[PDB]
């Protein structure tokens, strides 16, 4: 352990003084997506994300996030389902291909693979290969 | 004590006695001839020899002397089937101590060693039986070491017999072995390059009119075992960044071939190979707990558990005498020197720490002999807290777990790299130098080598093969030398050449 | 009954460090989908980090350092040759596309945690993203690049006066004990493996350095360690932290990365063991902030996270996987809980008695709060 | 260890048996003197017969191989006794002889006579390590027939240091010329009166040793008396400690002369020659200047530990300093030393293994290292049972392969060729490091110090219920604990006694 000026932190000593009005000079840090509700029992929940995996492409989540965009109502969200829509990164037949060929003739690479596959980033690469290991 | 008063009375005991009578009688004996009382005539001479000091030393001549036989107490002993240039080595054995041991005759003084009942020159001349075994006179030291009822010489010389069946099969010596060795020599594992089935059949063929009856057990007992004639180069090649792991399937003799590669994207800081399977050490980053085990049928890489500790230059020795890979000594994050070692149950998946060593050593050449390993020079703390080549010699024994530094110390100091060979440890470092340690006598050996840079053994099933590093095109870039002959020949079929060695295994 | 939060942007598990290292972000996604399908989500409200701009991550570390973290990328490492030789970013802590994006996300979640947690909205502040307590003021280091623990602790002595540090990880939080380690208003007390193993520091003599002495505890235990005696060492030494120190927040690092099968791992543990530690921190009813940090067997990462999130609710549940995205990655048994292994533990009860008889005598000579 | 060349392992090579002179030891021992085979010579001791083998009594010593090769009968010896020449082949053969203190100097005698060294040199130190006043004029005139130097010094010794005991006995009357002389002329206290003893001698014959008495009288160097035994002790509340010295009578009194209260705080101290080296804020050291009163300076310490061990070296005129605790509580090996004149610390070779609070004593020349305690499982202490040995010449320390029948904080003294050590209690080892062995007496009865003044062993209990006087006077010929006193101070905790 080293000891000095540049090692250790700078902790600010303590005067109750502030601690009352700086409540409101931080707000929230943080988009709420989600919050529980009491008043809506989770058996319709169960129901409203049955619905919206079988009879729409929501998932798990998605249906949770729209549904508290419309202030836990149910019927609005189930009513604006057909709008949006979950958007289909369809990896079609040259992506997957040619991903298969960076992958076999290269490696783990992701700036390699992007020599080849000059279009899409990094991050759907990544994600593509965690969800493609599967084979 | 209670009862021994410094001031009153005491027993002293001196310990240096033992010498003084052996150092008095080898000296006031064979030299002036004093106070002899039997006559040894053999094949034509009188050897003016003492009673107390021949029976002393061997049971024969204790029951031959006291007897109640008529030549008790006459004079003149007439001994029989021993030449006169054998018994005079028996002589300097007893009186001295030390006797010059020769290839040419040896088989005699052994048989006249059992038959005299000296029991050290008999083991001595057992394990010298055991290191010179060729091809030719493998089938007769198996039968000289069945008569006089010794397992060690059997094994070493069944061993050689088996793992060379395919160019014996013709031998006249194979056609009339009896049973029960021929039962031993295929009840063991004869590999499937040594056609062992035409071989049984060619035993067969032969008096099959009393021999068609009696040989099917034998097919009946008939096994095969794998392939362990290996090297396991691991060198990173000149091409791309990350390190090859070669496989050298050697052949019969003079000829070593590539069986296949595997590559590993990280780093290495030591690496055995334990039972014909690789074992790999260490990570480019600073976590070096991380361990992988290859093997030529699987072409991956079964993770293992990582180690304890993070120490880098330290040293791997296997030899399953009772599955284990033993982590000796290193070099830790801050550059200080470990002397700590872990075990790894390879039925297990499981790391243990034992006794810690004496000295801190970093890059120390391990060799496991039949249960005890050696930990060869490497580096030393040095006195201004700094590093100095060692000369150390390191016995950490493997089944009492107890290390001890041995009293001696090596010709050259540093870096080097050694491998166990029949009996022995075949050392390199500064250059061109090969040292042959023999640890039970204690002594050294030199032998010199071509003089063109560093070098790497690897004693490959029969011979010892020398790698040397940098592969400079130029020169043959291997070796393999005779160790009874030191006649160092050029061997070929590299096949997949390398550019840097880092690890030669066994 | 306790209101619980949850902190996790859909985008940490893309950052790739390089092939063949230890760290894999990816873990915190399965967490993520494991809480997504045992019903855990219903009750926790689940928030998105802020991008943690570069001037709150000064507030602790040096103006270059995070001047050159936001200034580099693998395609111009040729340039910078000094600099990341200088910051130990480059062999160990490796440049990667993102980087500074994800020290933006894991400082952003916890910093935000933290600035959430001490406005007594809600009680227990979940993040399994940050907790890299490796990191340094001016360099980085073990996998880590800036600290987020010492930036929330930072942000949490605005609003308390002293504020406990737990570290379950196998290593030695030396960063944020280093980053506390004259001052007395935050305590870290630290369990870990000392012998000879990263990072080195975290004796048994080294306590304090100015006015903050005796406001350090450090418990090196040895390998093997199994539930039982981790259970009876850590019981009454923070029975005892909290009846001399008396905090009045818990930041619990409860890393992953003690169980019993690891990539780089050397206790025995079992996640029933790390999930009586959290119930039993988390039973002082004090402002709790879980980090992360620690854990490079993916599936149990994940497997322990999501327990741990189970103790932090109430709500228990089965050992069967229900069916998320990630059956090919958990083994042939679809079983939540694991089994402990084979090894031994060499550290021989009085051992563990000597060491804790130390720590209650050097916790005995601590002023009245 | 040689790198030879001309021989090969696998074509030629030289064997070299190691249990050879063992077996061929165990072989004589046991097929001889146990069965009698192959009897050869036939030696008779007064009236006994003695049926001995040639070779081996040739082996051992020279008189006989000298004896036996004179170029056939029952040889007789005609000046050993039945009882001593069967130690005598108890040791050519077996070679471990149970000695005694009756038939001790018939030994030193015949030993020497038939040339068996070890025995010669090994009976010389027994009979060295018990030579009392009543002896010290007859085992002179022993050790000057056999031309002894080890033991003559031994024997004069005892001989100047007691002389005014002696000048009235009888031994000294009819004393040559020559020993007096080297009596006299090394060294002899003031204590006895050399003067008078030395007419005293010649008025035994006045009229013929007075040719040289004059000249006698120029020949002697008296020399002022020392002092023994210090007691660095701590008495009444605080008033620091004390420096209380202690001059020796022969007496079996001990008498106190002159304290030194003038102290600070004590670690460590030790006597060096004749005078208090004390060490003590935590690395330097003061001299007691008893003969002014006043302390003096001297050089500070090249580092900083505590609980560590100063031992006192006149034959280098040096001061090693052992083992210790550095502040932290992490043990130490590092040995230091300060030459007096030269007056610089040094540096030597390191401990083998690290201890603290250790006793050491040196026996003229290596360091003995004793107990202490050493580092355990895994960050603190224990008490330890270590034997090391600090060769002060060649530089060398070495763990000895065996340990106390005891552990902890202990004091030892060196006494003769002896070490005794003491520690917990109800214990008192006798370790003799030449044949590696212990032996224990039984004291009367808490932590008790221990030192030798002359020829006597000081106990001291380091603790008073006042008035008790527990000073213990031990004899360990006997075994006799007495309780001697004039001592005059109320010295209550006392902290170590420097001998
Ligand atoms: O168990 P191993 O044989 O050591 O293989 C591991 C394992 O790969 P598997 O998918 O075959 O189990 C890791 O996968 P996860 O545990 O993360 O699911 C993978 O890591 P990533 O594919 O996620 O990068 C890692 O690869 P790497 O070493 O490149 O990090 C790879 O190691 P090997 O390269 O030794 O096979
Ligand atoms: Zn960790």
């Amino acid at each position: 352990m080293r000891v000095g000026p540049q090692y250790q932190a700078v902790v600010p000593d303590f005067d109750p003084a502030k601690l009352a009005r700086r409540s409101q000079e931080r707000d929230n840090l943080g988009m709420l997506v989600w919050s529980p509700n009491q008043n809506l029992s989770e058996a319709k929940l169960d129901e409203y994300i049955a619905i919206a995996k079988e009879k729409h492409g929501y998932n798990m989540e998605q249906a949770l996030g729209m549904l508290f965009w419309h202030k836990h109502n149910i019927e609005k969200s189930l009513a604006d389902l057909p709008n949006f829509t979950p958007f289909p990164d369809e990896w079609t037949v040259e992506d997957k291909v040619l991903f298969e060929q960076a992958f076999s003739f290269h490696g783990k690479t992701f700036h390699r693979i992007q020599q080849m596959l000059p279009d899409k980033s990094i991050a759907s690469l990544v994600k593509f290969y965690y969800s493609w290991k599967k084979t | 004590s209670m009862d021994e008063n410094y001031f009153v009375n005491y027993t002293f005991k001196d310990r240096s006695h033992s010498g003084r009578v052996a150092q008095g009688i080898m000296k006031l004996c064979l030299e002036e001839e004093l106070f002899a009382d039997v006559t040894i005539s053999v094949e034509g001479r009188e050897f003016q020899l003492h009673r107390l000091v021949l029976s002393a030393q061997s049971c024969f001549f204790r029951s031959m002397f006291t007897s109640n036989l008529k030549e008790a107490h006459n004079r003149v002993i007439v001994l029989q089937d021993v030449s006169e240039s054998v018994f005079q080595l028996l002589v300097d054995y007893i009186y001295h101590g030390t006797v010059k041991l020769r290839a040419e005759e040896l088989q005699e003084i052994y048989e006249v060693s059992d038959m005299y009942q000296l029991t050290s020159l008999f083991e001595e001349c057992s394990r010298f039986l055991a290191r010179t075994v060729q091809v030719g006179n493998c089938l007769q030291v198996m039968w000289l070491a069945d008569r006089h009822s010794d397992p060690e010489l059997y094994t070493a010389a069944k061993h050689c017999a088996k793992t060379h069946l395919a160019q014996l099969q013709n031998t006249e010596e194979f056609l009339h072995l009896p049973h029960r060795l021929l039962t031993d020599i295929i009840s063991d594992g004869v590999p499937c390059s040594q056609n062992p089935t035409e071989a049984i059949e060619a035993w067969i063929n032969f008096n099959k009119e009393e021999r068609e009856a009696f040989a099917e057990s034998l097919r009946t007992s008939l096994k095969e075992i794998g392939e362990n004639v290996h090297i396991y180069l691991i060198g990173k090649e000149s091409s791309r960044t990350h390190s090859l792991a070669v496989s050298l399937h050697c052949a019969e003799d003079d000829s070593i071939s590539v069986s296949g590669q595997n590559s590993l994207c990280h780093q290495i800081t030591a690496a055995c190979k334990h039972g014909g399977d690789l074992y790999v050490v260490g990570g480019s980053t600073t976590y070096m707990l991380r361990m992988w085990k290859c093997n030529n049928a699987t072409v991956d890489w079964e993770w293992c558990a990582p180690l304890p500790r993070d120490r880098l230059q330290h040293t791997l020795v296997s030899v399953p005498g009772k599955d284990a890979i033993y982590s000796l000594g290193g070099k830790t994050l801050q550059d200080t020197l470990s002397n700590a070692v872990i075990y790894y149950r390879v039925g297990d998946n499981v790391w243990t720490e034992t006794t810690q060593l004496e000295v801190a050593v970093s890059g120390a050449a391990g060799a496991n002999l039949n249960g005890i390993i050696y930990l060869l020079g490497g580096e030393e703390n040095d006195l201004d807290f700094f590093t100095k080549p060692s000369r150390l010699i390191q016995c950490f024994d493997t089944e009492t777990d107890k290390c001890h530094v041995k009293p001696y110390v090596l010709p050259f100091a540093g870096r080097m790299h050694a491998a166990v060979h029949k009996d022995l440890v075949f050392i390199v470092a500064e250059g061109d130098s090969l040292v042959c340690y023999n640890p039970l006598l204690d002594s050294f050996t030199r032998l010199c080598l071509p003089e063109a840079s560093l070098w790497k053994i690897a004693s490959c099933n029969g011979s010892i093969y020398v790698f040397r590093d940098r592969y400079k095109k130029g020169d043959a870039n291997t070796y393999k030398l005779d160790p009874a002959t030191s006649a160092v020949t050029v061997t070929r079929g590299i096949k997949v050449l390398l550019t840097n060695l880092q690890f030669v295994l066994a | 009954r306790r209101k619980v939060c949850y902190y996790y942007d859909g985008d940490v598990g893309n950052y790739y460090y390089g092939q063949g290292h230890p760290m894999k972000p990816h873990r915190i996604r399965m967490t993520h989908n494991l809480l997504l399908n045992y019903g855990l989500y219903r009750k926790m409200e689940i928030y998105r980090p802020h991008k943690a701009n570069a001037e709150e991550m000064t507030k602790y570390h040096s103006d270059d350092y995070i001047k050159f973290l936001r200034s580099i990328r693998p395609d111009n490492m040729s340039e910078y040759s000094k600099q990341m030789q200088r910051f130990n970013v480059g062999e160990d802590c490796p440049v990667f596309d993102g980087l500074f994006e994800f020290c933006q996300l894991s400082t952003g979640g916890s910093v935000a945690s933290a600035v959430k947690l001490n406005k007594q909205q809600t009680d227990i502040a979940v993040n399994w993203a940050g907790g890299l307590h490796h990191a340094k003021k001016s360099e980085a280091s073990g996998f880590c690049y800036v600290n987020d623990i010492v930036l929330a602790i930072l942000e949490l002595l605005k609003y308390h006066q002293r504020v406990l540090y737990i570290d379950i990880d196998i290593h030695h939080g030396d960063g944020v004990e280093e980053a506390f380690y004259t001052t007395d208003r935050v305590m870290t007390v630290s369990f870990h493996k000392y012998g000879e193993y990263f990072p080195g520091t975290g004796d048994l003599r080294d306590i304090g350095a100015g006015k903050g002495k005796y406001y350090a505890v450090n418990y090196p235990l040895r390998d093997g360690i199994d539930d039982e005696s981790y259970e009876a060492i850590f019981k009454p030494v923070m029975s005892k932290v909290m009846e001399m120190f008396q905090p009045s927040a818990v930041v619990l690092q409860c890393g992953s990365d003690s169980l019993s099968g690891d990539r780089l791992g050397c206790f025995n543990l079992t996640i029933k063991g790390h999930a009586k530690c959290v119930e039993f921190v988390k039973s002082f009813n004090l402002p709790m902030l879980m980090l992360g940090g620690g854990g490079y067997t993916i599936r149990n990462v994940a497997r322990c996270w999501t327990y741990e999130t189970a103790v932090a609710l109430d709500t228990e549940i089965p050992n069967e996987l229900p069916y998320n995205d990630y059956f090919e990655y958990f083994g042939p048994d679809f079983k939540l809980h694991i089994s402990p292994s084979n090894m031994t533990n060499q550290n021989t009860n009085e051992y563990l008695e000597k060491i804790k008889q130390r720590l209650f005598e050097n916790l005995r000579m601590l002023p009245h709060a």
